[PDB]
């Protein structure tokens, strides 16, 4: 009876730092993804594949970057199945290769949660104590089926001391919730792209070390990058061992990386030697994780008006016009903004701490 | 859109100079500061989108130094000569420490970098790097902290290229490996901007089509903290990854027992 | 005054103000109205000028309207008076607004509803509250002639008269000529002759924003008024006559283009309505039920048209149609009204509130001014882009292809002046091969395919010779459903070619994919109409902004070219667009007919054999 | 909600009649009616239209998004059981029911005890596995009785 009457001439009115902890040194960490239905959903555009792998590669950039001696693990969750993907190494270029090949992949199925687990631990049961057992699951689809017990399952990882952490995307299932509780590890809930990235970057970082984590001395050895002159009589070329497995033409260089243990050849690094299970490391890749040894406390963030100092930033001699600038807490210095976020975010170092 | 922008560091440390100016040799600071202001005019002169950056690099601190010649060139010669003589002539040696502050004066260098490129507008991209004089000896304390300057401008893709005058220094060899930039040490001083100009002021992508000197190799030994002897296989702590020649039980820097039973 | 370059020089007269910006409407003192869809203000300006001025073109940016006297009296019998209407236009006018305008509006507005027609007693009576308006009036000829005489000639005597029946059109006309329109308004609620009848609506009713704001205006104070709505098909059109005759609730008569449009009426009203199957009936010479008791009677034009002496029991519903009196009455496809035959079933049919539905307005023939008063003013058209960007209807991809004329056909066709050119080009094998390779990729996409033909002989040989399924004048009712089921229902058959009788001659079942071949030759509203049947909202690519493909074979350098462009043009009054494709990419590797010439000669022998 | 009609169903009258709302400072509850279906059906559950196909189907459909939606902890209460049995049979014969059964697994009450309880121990048991479980029961039932839901259940 809405016809009575309607006139719509009233509508035209004018109008997060912990404490100094043993953390994760030496990671084996294995990323499940689901490969379900539900992945085709739009919840992240353009849908969830696509986001989750391109942050995904972006992951495994910046936890290579930040762990030199990790390892990195991918398995494909579909059809009430688990592929292994790509097998646990420390190459970017060949993971980042493997995602983008993955991009089209055929999203169909269920996760299995039981046969994704039960992989992963096969594969990480003969790993040394000293190495820490981390593992990333991405959670898509609520449904997992189980062709067995799962919470066995649980028991055994948490015997195994094997770390497990999860990322969902639709909402909290209390399963994963009871998996990431009891094995130690963190259990997220995606909010968008942005809270994404942020849980990526948060389980980049070494986790802390649980008590029970052993303390050994490991043996490694650092070969320099031999390299062999035409010039020199004794310029013999030898296939790589890392390139030697491989369908094209191994790099049949005359020099590069000698094991100082059996003299295996190997053209990159940082590789752990196949054949002696040598750690092969070089010096920055220790030093390039100093700053979780000595992480930068964040500075004292203090208004314009009420400090009564300097109007200049001691990093770039910014003229500070900004509500708020951040004194160091060692050397008391001015930072802008800018300056603030990038050094604790990047230079991980005050320079008057330095001078 | 191409940006190109030179930050250039120059190791003034007064000592190292002064040693030089007693000996009388050809070179002198005066030759260097020449030199410098001279290839900064050039990477100006290149294009109207190359941007020029100086930060003096002295003990006591970082210095941000920035008729017949061009407007600009000569007020930025004027500006940097006016602030290194400031800097020189305030210069008063308080205190023992020799070694200049090489770490801090990169760490403005990118903070300054990382400023220009939040100044950049998106409609333009700009490519960094900087070129670095070494004059005196290298500095042992501040390893680690260069370390933390290496990979940040790894971070940023920034190369870092090396001048070496008179004393060498590996931490300048494995950054200008590890970022790709050059590293070379001037046979002959008086010669200085040549170098400059043949080898360091072309650009990358200019460098691509160049034919250049092949970089010198590096070495990546290590120091056996008992002894910081060269050590070529060596036992890794888990805790605080310290480096020992010999089976230990218990970690002198960590504190902590190795719990093999 | 106009610019040497003529333009109109309308600036002297335009005093522009310094709000430019801030308000959206140019008005010309040609009455023509332009409106910016990117101004804030854009839907209180569209609904103004919706309410106030016919639209002529909506682009994507910048709108044409007109002002019109009908488009005035809507806006009058609507509610509005002048000082609203001048308010609102200076608010929303970028410069003043000409005195002229001004004027034109003020002597429209203040002569609007004055005169009264009432359907009382089955007799037309002419009323208002200013006598000296119809005593003055008196002195027309035609009015003289059109009022009712008495048994021995002389005239019958706010006291009202009877006029004569057959005289309501002439009445009609002529009071145009007499400054006087009458007023098509009726007693929705002060209905006494006419009882109500049990019909409501289902609750499965859903009034979209637009259905819902036409009706509204259209029961302007609750009273149901005469006029037109346009909506395109497949808008829930026929659900909103259907909801409009549920509120009136009084006595129903439908008129349907065709048996299908009747049959589709009924299913609509079941649908939808709450009356009872008893009080349903069709008046066809097929489906006969008894005029009796029957609440809601639907039949067509041809049925009441009949100037020929129809079957015995046709004239029992006729006169019982005549001898009833409707409270309402619902005319479809109101374009084909105003042809003679058709305008006289208004004479012949006796009812209080007639409302109009089509696709389009515009008959080729520019006989819609007299439409105007045949039934009233258009009160409603729906932004064709606007709904699709709601996604009501599909977002059309439209595109024309041009096709090659071989060497021997053109010749041909150069050579032949008359109209029997028709067949040459309309059997380009060029383009014969552009709907195949058409066919072929959009079957290989699992498309709808539909083809439409106006020429008899032309159609013929592409379906043949495609080997598809072909509808044509003979159209055999049951085997024509039978074809409409296979494409609905079988997927290895989903390529229906249809001749002209696609237009309103039966019910298209939704489709994706339209290619139309030969057209009438100019029918700007009949091939657009067709356009607007084909292609309905489909689930699935809503998000795309082309989901439904529609292409146009022309063939090159014919006068088939000065037809489309003469055609589309008024799709292009709705903001749609044609892409010209020259050529069509992937021809050269799959294989298609008439690859060599030799078989194109054969052709040619075939075509020329029929002249 | 009425504090004054138990004074008169009782046929007494009480010293203190005091209501305490609740404060939380974070949102817990998300109450939330939906009167029209995909279809812009008014949708309602009198006995008159209890029998249409399309609050029915409307239903169905609300039923099977939010079993793709919402977590595993899905309770659904009719209004008698003559209703839900009528509009189980009626989604099982549209199919719609099947997809929801593909989504999440689904439990109906009867009026056997020992069904009901079988019903609601594998329901739960469903819930706490990870596997999606939507119960099925009546306003007058024993489940809206004395059967409480925990976070992961309710
Ligand atoms: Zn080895
Ligand atoms: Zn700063
Ligand atoms: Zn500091
Ligand atoms: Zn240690």
């Amino acid at each position: 009876r809405w016809e009575g009457g309607y006139e719509r001439t009233w509508e035209i009115l004018k109008e997060e730092h912990h404490g100094q902890v043993r953390l994760g040194m030496m990671r084996h960490l294995y990323v499940v993804v689901d490969g379900s239905r539900t992945m085709e959903d739009q919840d992240l555009k353009p849908n969830r594949l696509t986001c989750t792998l391109k942050l995904l590669e972006y992951f495994v950039e910046e936890y290579f970057d930040q762990n030199p001696i990790s390892q990195i693990g991918i398995i494909v969750t579909k059809s009430k199945r688990a592929e292994k993907l790509t097998e646990l190494s420390g190459n970017p270029r060949k993971h980042i290769t493997s995602l983008k090949k993955a991009v089209d992949m055929t999203c169909h199925g269920e996760p299995s949660l039981y046969n994704s687990l039960s992989i992963a631990m096969q594969t990480l049961k003969h790993m040394p104590g000293h190495t820490s057992r981390e593992v990333l699951i991405i959670f898509s689809s609520l449904t997992t089926c189980d062709p067995s017990n799962i919470y066995d399952l649980i028991k055994t990882l948490k015997a195994a001391k094997i770390r497990v952490s999860v990322i969902g995307l639709s909402a909290e299932v209390r399963v994963c919730t009871v998996l990431a509780r009891e094995t130690g590890g963190t259990y997220h809930v995606i909010l968008d792209e942005s809270h994404y990235k942020e849980l990526l970057t948060h389980h980049v970082s070494p986790p802390p070390a649980s008590s029970s984590s052993e303390c050994s001395l490991i043996r490694m050895g650092f070969p320099q990058h031999t390299i062999a002159s035409l010039s020199d009589q004794d310029a013999k070329p030898s296939f790589s061992m890392a390139h030697l497995d491989g369908n094209t033409e191994p790099g049949l260089t005359l020099g590069g990386y000698f094991c100082p243990q059996c003299r295996a050849k190997y053209c990159e690094l940082p590789v752990e030697c196949k054949i002696c299970g040598l750690t092969l490391v070089s010096a920055p890749h220790l030093a390039r994780s100093y700053h979780h040894l000595f992480p930068l406390d964040a500075f004292q963030e203090i208004p314009l008006e009420e400090y009564n100092g300097e109007r200049f930033c001691y990093g770039c001699q910014g003229e500070l016009k900004d509500q708020h600038v951040y004194v160091c807490a060692v050397c008391q210095n001015v930072f802008c903004v800018d300056c603030d976020v990038f050094v604790h975010d990047s230079l991980h170092c005050c320079p008057g701490c330095i001078h | 859109d191409e940006l190109n922008l030179l930050v250039i560091v120059v190791d003034a440390n007064p000592i190292w100079w002064g040693k030089q100016a007693l000996k009388e040799s050809q070179f002198t600071l005066s030759k260097c500061i020449d030199a410098v202001m001279v290839l900064g005019n050039s990477h100006l002169f290149m294009n109207r989108s190359n941007k020029l950056a100086v930060i003096a690099s002295h003990i006591q601190e970082s210095r941000f130094l920035y008729d017949g010649k061009y407007e600009l060139l000569t007020s930025a010669n004027e500006v940097i000569v006016e602030e290194i003589k400031d800097l020189m002539t305030k210069s008063d040696i308080k205190g023992q420490h020799t070694e200049t502050l090489l770490a801090g004066s990169l760490a403005k260098a990118l903070c300054y970098i990382h400023r220009m490129n939040k100044e950049v507008k998106d409609n333009q991209e700009m490519k960094s790097r900087i070129l670095v004089i070494k004059a005196a000896e290298d500095s042992a304390l501040q390893y680690m902290n260069f370390m933390n300057v290496i990979f940040a401008a790894q971070k940023q893709n920034i190369l870092i290229d090396a001048c070496v005058l008179d004393s060498d220094s590996g931490l300048l060899q494995q950054a200008c490996d590890i970022t790709g930039g050059l590293y070379l040490k001037v046979p002959q001083m008086p010669s200085l901007l040549q170098y400059l100009l043949w080898v360091f002021l072309p650009d990358q992508d200019q460098r691509s089509q160049l034919i250049l000197p092949p970089p010198v190799h590096v070495d990546y030994r290590a120091a056996c903290f008992c002894h910081r002897n060269l050590i070529e296989i060596g036992y890794v702590c888990s805790v605080c990854l310290s480096i020992f020649c010999n089976f230990s039980p218990i970690c002198t820097t960590c504190e902590t027992a190795f719990k093999i039973s | 005054k106009v610019d040497e370059y003529g333009a109109k020089d309308y600036r002297l007269q335009m005093p522009l103000k310094d709000d430019h910006t801030s308000r959206p409407l140019w008005v010309a003192p040609d009455g023509h109205i332009f409106l910016e869809a990117f101004s804030p203000v854009y839907k209180y300006a569209q609904d103004f000028l919706v309410a106030i001025a016919e639209p002529v073109c909506r682009p994507t940016h910048v709108h044409e309207y007109k002002l019109t006297a009908y488009s005035l009296y809507a806006a009058v019998s609507v509610g509005l008076q002048t000082s609203d209407i001048t308010e609102y236009l200076r608010k929303l006018s970028k410069t003043g607004v000409p005195d002229g305008i001004m004027q034109f509006i003020k002597l429209c507005t203040v002569s609007y509803g004055k005169v009264k027609l009432v359907l009382k007693h089955n007799r037309y009576f002419v009323e208002s509250c200013h006598p000296d308006v119809i005593q003055h009036l008196l002195q027309d000829p035609v009015i003289r002639e059109c009022r009712l005489r008495n048994s021995e000639g002389e005239a019958t005597e706010t006291v009202s008269f009877e006029v004569k029946q057959e005289m309501i059109e002439e009445l009609q006309k002529r009071c145009i000529h007499l400054e006087y329109p009458l007023l098509a308004e009726y007693d929705f609620r002060n209905d006494s002759v006419n009882p109500d009848i049990n019909i409501d609506l289902k609750p499965t009713a859903v009034l979209r924003p637009y259905q819902e704001k036409s009706l509204r205006k259209m029961f302007g104070n609750g009273r149901a008024r005469s006029g037109v709505i346009v909506l395109p098909c497949g808008a829930g059109k026929s659900l909103v006559g259907v909801t409009a005759a549920c509120t009136v609730r009084k006595r129903c008569l439908v008129l349907g283009n065709s048996a299908v449009s009747v049959e589709q009426w009924k299913a609509q009203f079941k649908m939808w309505s709450t009356i009872d199957d008893s009080q349903i009936c069709r008046f066809t010479s097929d489906a006969k039920d008894k005029p009796i008791g029957c609440s809601v009677a639907i039949s067509t034009y041809s049925m009441l048209g009949h100037t020929t002496k129809r079957s015995w029991e046709a004239e029992r519903v006729m006169e019982w149609l005549k001898t009833q009196e409707w409270g309402l009455m619902i005319l479809d496809e109101v374009h084909t009204i105003p042809a003679k035959m058709f305008r006289r079933v208004l004479t012949i049919v006796q009812a209080h509130c007639k409302l109009g539905l089509t696709a389009t307005l515009v008959r080729e023939d520019d006989k819609i001014v007299d439409l105007n008063f045949l039934i009233g003013p258009k009160l409603y058209e729906a932004n064709w882009m606007e709904l699709q960007n709601n996604g009501y209807i599909a977002k059309v991809q439209c595109a024309e292809v041009w096709c090659p004329m071989s060497p021997e056909f053109y010749r041909e066709y150069v050579a032949i002046k008359t109209k029997k050119r028709i067949l040459l080009y309309t059997m380009n094998p060029n383009k014969f091969r552009a709907c195949q390779f058409l066919i072929k990729f959009h079957e290989r996409r699992n498309d709808k395919i539909i083809v439409f033909a106006d020429n008899v002989f032309a159609l013929k040989e592409y379906a043949i010779r495609l080997n598809k399924p072909y509808i044509y004048g003979p159209t055999s009712q049951g085997e024509r459903m039978q074809i409409l089921q296979n494409f609905k229902h079988n997927p290895k058959i989903n390529t229906i070619f249809i001749s002209k009788v696609g237009d309103t001659s039966f019910d298209l079942p939704e489709a994706n994919v339209l290619i139309q071949i030969s057209s009438h030759g100019g029918s700007r509203r009949q091939e657009a109409q067709r356009l607007g049947r084909v292609l309905r909202a489909k689930k699935g690519m809503v998000a795309e902004e082309y989901n439904a493909f529609f292409y146009s074979l022309v063939s090159q350098d014919t006068q088939e070219m000065a037809y489309s462009t003469k055609r589309q043009r008024f799709l292009v009054d709705q903001g749609y667009s044609f892409k010209v494709i020259t050529k069509l990419a992937g021809m050269e590797e799959e294989d298609l007919a008439f690859s060599t010439k030799e078989e194109q000669q054969q052709l040619l022998q075939k075509v020329l054999a029929a002249t | 909600s009425p504090l004054d009609i138990y004074p008169k169903i009782l046929d007494f009258h009480p010293v203190t009649m005091a209501t305490f709302t609740m404060t939380l400072a974070r949102v817990c509850l998300c109450p939330m009616i939906i009167g029209r279906g995909n279809d812009q059906v008014a949708i309602s559950s009198k006995f008159e239209t209890r029998e249409d196909i399309a609050v029915i189907r409307n239903y169905g459909n609300l039923l099977l998004e939010m079993s793709a939606v919402v977590p595993d902890g899905i309770v659904a209460f009719f209004t008698s059981y003559q209703y839900m049995e009528s509009t189980v049979a009626s989604w099982y014969e549209q199919g719609i029911l099947e997809n929801i059964q593909r989504n999440k697994l689904l439990f109906i009450e009867t009026q056997d005890g020992a069904e009901t309880s079988v019903a609601l121990e594998k329901y739960q048991e469903a819930c706490e596995n990870g596997r999606g479980a939507i119960l099925l029961s009546v306003a007058r039932g024993k489940v809206s009785e004395g059967i409480d839901f925990v976070h992961h259940y309710g």
